[PDB]
């Protein structure tokens, strides 16, 4: 589970083509960590656009 | 320290968000990673409006 508060004057940004290590494709990044079947754990990236 | 990081006085790093770029801006989309004073140089900017 996770809460998110989003900001709604935030604009829709430029550099359309979505990608992941230039960092004006997105408005927001969060990070959640889950464990797999045998104990490994793995990071999880949301990425938010409007 | 000896490479130039920034430590408390026990010996452990203190973390952050590091810096990337020509000029260099902050990346919160980034993992945190030990903060570290550069022994490096500036590099110049040409000419672009008089």
């Amino acid at each position: 589970s996770m809460q998110i508060n989003l900001n709604s004057t935030d604009p829709v940004p430029s550099k359309t083509p979505f990608s992941v290590s230039d960092a004006d494709s997105y408005n927001k990044k969060g990070t959640v960590t889950v464990y797999d079947s045998q104990g490994n754990a793995h990071d999880m990236n949301v990425y938010f656009v409007k | 320290d000896e490479n130039r990081n920034l430590v408390n006085m026990q010996g452990m790093q203190l973390t952050g968000y590091p810096a990337t770029g020509t000029p260099p801006t902050i990346q919160q989309g980034a993992n945190p990673a030990p903060i570290t004073i550069p022994n490096t140089l500036m590099a110049a900017k040409s000419t672009t409006t008089a």
